[PDB]
């Protein structure tokens, strides 16, 4: 069940999808898209 | 004036300048085995 | 405008002797 | 040893290297033992 | 909140020897920095000394410098005002004034406590 | 009514008032923060009085002071004036008085208020153009004040002195290069340039080494006139990332805002210039300390 194999490999690349899909939306959250933050506590107290 | 102990170990130092002075960094204090510089003094010089 | 210290009094500097050939010497030591 | 400044020219003689202005000067002083920071105008001395 | 209240005053002969105290209370913050003035009578305030209270260091005048002295119990956290060798000139109400910073008061007693926010009530003495 | 309960969001989604067997999942219950930690520096206030004796500069040689690990007030320092203008970019108002940082900047010169225009980056003229220009990055707040009688040790210059023209005179002697200053940055001029500009349009000039590239340095200052009483601005500018220290205003020291006491329940926390909110626990130490 080594690299080697290369049905185990898909197994893998199954759940790598599986967790990329989920690590795409909890790294989007530390985007800021232009704004002075990402947070919007932070937004709130700098700013009227 | 900054106190330096005595020895005969390999150093690192740095000098850069930013709107807030002259920072200066060193590999003592913080990193003396290994190599990495943090900032230890900023001196009030603001013409460029 | 602090007080560094006394003023130097002596009269005349120390010879100073420019050689710059006999510190050419070529060791390197890049970044790694 | 350094010496670092905003302008620099030459000395009476012609030669390069005379700062003119407010001069940072960082000297090492007590054999090695320490870091002398200061930031001020050098004027030259005559004499031999 | 905050109560300065200036006592030990009194008439004592020209070229004598006095102290004050101002009890100060109501500070939560340990930075900030109490200053003594005078008010001679019909004439505008003046200031006298202050000292700085987490660094400790104390500054004065010029008309009183080193004929006055100023300090700070540990303990009590109030202030004095130590006069020596006095002269008919000094009969006025001393007065006590802090502030909510620390750097203002030598600006302050250079300008007549401009920038003071807490007085005392003051202490009248009259050297004979 | 569409906020009242689960199967109301229910309905209101799907738009009907028979939502089929539709099992969400809806809205998340989270955590009220039961308490609040707080940390800074004790003992340590931000040190305005450089500001309050002596002839402040012009605009050219406007005087910076940096504040890092210490607590400030600014309030109190805009009372001891007299409050002319008082626009803030990327902060507001009544922000720059409350935030923690970790940098503060103040920049202080002598400016007349009839040139408030020249201030701004728009608008460039001969002060944002040649004198003083503040960044666009980090937030920035600009202050025009009236020092009043009552303050008496800000001795008062004897005219408002300007440059308008700092320029490089290439080898050629025929082109003219203007020298822009940078943000945050003294104008290369102000080498030459006197303190006080002594009369209206005079003119200075200096030969540069040809380690400085050859050339002149030409430059002019302009004057107006006094006031009655001083005019003065300032400009502030903070940073975030930049310490491990924080610039933060003055809190009353007689409260309970210990990690230690509330180690293990949601919290809001200000431990230095970050904010937010969370739960702590001892741990093992993991970084560079
Ligand atoms: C940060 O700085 C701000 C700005 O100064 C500071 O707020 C100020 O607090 C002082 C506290 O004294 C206020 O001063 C008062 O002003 C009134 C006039 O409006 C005076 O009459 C008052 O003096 C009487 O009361 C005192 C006791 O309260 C007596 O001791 C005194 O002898 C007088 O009888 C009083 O001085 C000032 O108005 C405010 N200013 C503003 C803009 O709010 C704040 O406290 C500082 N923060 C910290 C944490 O220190």
């Amino acid at each position: 069940f080594t690299t080697t194999n290369e049905a185990f490999q898909k197994v893998q690349d199954a759940v790598n999808n599986n967790a990329q899909a989920l690590s795409k939306l909890a790294s989007e959250l530390s985007n800021t898209f232009g704004a002075i933050s990402a947070s919007i506590g932070d937004i709130i107290q700098r700013l009227d | 004036t900054y106190n330096i102990t005595e020895d005969e170990i390999l150093e690192w130092f740095g000098i850069t300048q930013t709107a807030q002075g002259v920072h200066l960094f060193s590999s003592r204090y913080v990193d003396l085995y290994g190599g990495n510089m943090f900032q230890f003094a900023t001196l009030p010089v603001y013409d460029t | 405008y602090v007080d560094v210290g006394p003023d130097s009094v002596k009269s005349a500097c120390i010879e100073v002797d420019i050689q710059q050939t006999f510190f050419d010497k070529t060791w390197p030591r890049p970044i790694d | 040893a350094f010496m670092l400044g905003s302008s620099v020219g030459n000395f009476s003689d012609g030669k390069m290297g005379r700062f003119f202005n407010h001069t940072l000067v960082l000297l090492p002083d007590g054999c090695g033992t320490l870091l002398r920071a200061f930031y001020c105008i050098l004027e030259p001395r005559s004499g031999n | 909140q905050v109560q300065l209240q200036e006592s030990g005053g009194g008439s004592v002969q020209a070229g004598g020897s006095l102290k004050l105290s101002c009890s100060v209370s109501g500070y939560t913050y340990s930075t900030y920095c109490i200053a003594w003035f005078r008010q001679v009578p019909g004439k505008e305030r003046e200031g006298l000394a202050f000292i700085k209270n987490p660094e400790g260091n104390t500054d004065y005048a010029d008309s009183v410098q080193g004929r006055f002295f100023i300090s700070q119990d540990t303990v009590d956290n109030t202030v004095y005002l130590s006069m020596n060798s006095l002269k008919p000139e000094d009969t006025a109400t001393y007065y006590c004034a802090g502030a909510v910073s620390n750097w203002v008061c030598g600006m302050s007693i250079k300008s007549q406590g401009y920038g003071m926010d807490y007085w005392g009530k003051g202490t009248q003495v009259t050297v004979s | 009514d569409c906020g009242f309960n689960d199967l109301s969001q229910l309905h209101c989604s799907y738009e009907s008032f028979d939502v089929e067997s539709g099992v969400y999942s809806v809205s998340s219950f989270e955590a009220k923060p039961s308490g609040s930690v707080v940390e800074q520096a004790e003992g340590v206030e931000c040190d305005f009085s450089p500001l309050l004796s002596g002839t402040p500069p012009q605009v050219y040689n406007f005087k910076r002071l940096v504040f890092t690990n210490c607590n400030y007030n600014l309030t109190k320092l805009l009372s001891l004036f007299s409050v002319n203008d008082f626009t803030c970019s990327q902060i507001s108002p009544a922000a720059i008085a409350s935030n923690c940082y970790s940098s503060l900047i103040l920049d202080y010169f002598s400016y007349p208020l009839s040139m408030k225009s020249d201030l701004s980056v728009s608008s460039a003229g001969p002060i944002s153009q040649f004198n003083y220009k503040q960044s666009f990055s980090n937030p920035t707040c600009l202050i025009l004040a009236t020092v009043p009688h009552n303050l008496t040790t800000i001795t008062k210059p004897l005219k408002y002195s300007y440059i308008n023209k700092c320029s490089r005179l290439l080898s050629d002697d025929r082109t003219e290069v203007p020298q822009l200053v940078n943000a945050n940055q003294y104008s290369p001029c102000v080498s030459i340039v006197p303190s006080t500009v002594w009369e209206d349009g005079d003119y200075y000039r200096k030969q540069l080494s040809p380690l400085e590239g050859g050339g002149w340095l030409v430059a002019s200052g302009s004057t107006v006139a006094m006031t009655e009483q001083l005019q003065m601005g300032f400009g502030i500018t903070v940073q975030y990332g930049t310490d491990t220290n924080s610039v933060c205003p003055k809190l009353e020291f007689a409260n309970d805002t210990k990690i230690a006491s509330q180690l293990g329940n949601c919290v809001e926390y200000s431990l230095y210039g970050v904010s937010g909110r969370g739960v702590f626990q001892n741990c093992t130490a993991v970084g560079v300390r």
